[PDB]
Formats: C-alpha cells, structure tokens, sequence
C-alpha cells in the first residue's frame, strides 16, 4: 500500500500541474514566453519522475489484485465501473505505431550486435574527442 | 567614418556570429550523418570522424575568439563634442557661400 500510495501523491501532483498549465492556457492572451517554458520543464520533469517511479514499484502493483467493494452497488454504478475498468488504447496511437513498425519493417541478432559496436565506437570516439581539447 | 580599431572590431564580431552559423550548420550534418550510420551502412563511417573533429574544433576556437574579444574590453577602458566646433563650420560654408555669390564667373 505504501508504494501505490506514493503513486498517488506524485499522480496527484502531476495531476494539479496539469490543471495549472491547463487554466493559464484557457486565457485568451497567452503569457510570456518564458513563464510557459518554466510550467513545460516543471510538468515535464514532473511527468518523468511520474514515469520513474512507477517503474520502481510494479512488483507492488502487479502483486495488488483488483475487486470492487461489497457495500458498492454495481447494479447503479455500472457506467462508472465500466469506466474505469476499460483500457485499451486509443485507436490513433495504435494506427500510429503500426505505421510505425510498418516503416520500420540470426541477422536481426547480427545486426543487433552490429549496433552495439558501433555504439560503443561512437562513444569511444566522442570521449577522444572531448579529451583532445582542454575545456577548462 | 568610423575609426578603423572599432571596423575591425565589428568584422572579428561577424566573423565570430558566421562561425557560430557555421557550427549551427555542421551540427544539423552529424545529426544527419547519424541517422543513416544508425540505419546500417557503413560506407559514410569515415566521414564520420572528420565531421565531429572539425565540429568540435569550431565550437572551441569560436568561443575562444569571443574570450579575446571580452578580454579587449578590460583593457580597451581608458583608451555635445561637435558642437563645440559646430557653429564654426556652419559660419565657415556661409561665407563661402558668399564668395560664389560675391564672384559672378563662378556661377555657371
């Protein structure tokens, strides 16, 4: 419980961020340049800690099992469970990474294998580069 | 015109804003550059290295010219005026005035 209550505290604060970038956005004038930069790093940097964190306690969640409540009637609030039970994706996202991987499209592992030297390469390279010139 | 020191001065700051235009620009080449080394041919791989050198070797002596630049400042210190001298030039052009109007031969 401790875990999901941390998710929702930092969900409830990224939460209230949006609200706030949502009604200084409403305005008919918009507000300075930098204000906006200022509320997009916050919240985005909100968002990643959001996304960290959530990473950090799926065993908590996934060992949690969902079941409605005994005093919580379903024959009146069956719109409402059902809102929150459906999942699934909105279907531009979905369409999206299938054009995506359509784009996309032994050798696989080879090519993998491939990739990682040439990663390593370039990082080595970028290392050599910054060691050659004194930037202090 | 200007005294030559500040033309110079202004042609090292274009130079300057060129180079970082020129950085801007070999930048967006390697971000190029990349993206087909990611994709799996290796024929552009030694183009590679030349451009991350010579971009490197522009973003540092760039800045380092800058730092010359700032560095003149500090000792550049220490190193109506016009109007002074104003009325005097005025009185001057008016009475040469008066000499094409007190000579009728020049007034052709």
């Amino acid at each position: 419980g401790q875990a999901l209550d941390a998710v929702r505290m930092r969900l409830a604060q990224l939460t209230h961020s949006l609200r706030r970038i949502r009604d200084e956005m409403s305005k008919a004038e918009l507000p300075q340049w930098y204000t906006l930069q200022s509320q997009l790093n916050v919240t985005l940097s909100q968002l990643v800690s959001v996304t960290s964190t959530l990473q950090h306690f799926q065993e908590t969640l996934d060992s949690t099992v969902v079941y409605p409540l005994p005093k919580f009637p379903t024959t009146s609030h069956e719109s409402l469970v059902t809102t929150l039970l459906r999942k699934k994706n909105i279907p531009e996202v979905d369409e999206w990474m299938k054009y995506v991987r359509e784009t996309s499209g032994e050798e696989i592992e080879k090519l993998l294998q491939q990739d990682r030297e040439i990663t390593n390469w370039a990082r080595t390279t970028f290392r050599n580069e910054y060691g050659k010139h004194d930037f202090k | 015109m200007q005294p030559p020191y500040i033309q110079e001065r202004l042609k090292s700051l274009n130079d300057i804003e060129t180079q970082l235009c020129s950085m801007l620009q070999e930048a967006s080449q390697v971000t190029f550059i990349f993206g087909e080394l990611k994709r799996g041919n290796e024929s552009v791989k030694p183009q590679f290295e030349n451009h991350v050198k010579q971009f490197y070797e522009r973003l540092d002596k760039s800045t380092t010219q800058l730092r010359k630049e700032i560095q003149l400042l500090d000792e550049n210190v220490g190193t109506n005026k016009k109007a002074l001298g104003q009325d005097t030039e005025k009185m001057e052009e008016q009475l040469d005035l008066l000499s094409a109007i007190l000579d009728p031969s020049k007034s052709k």
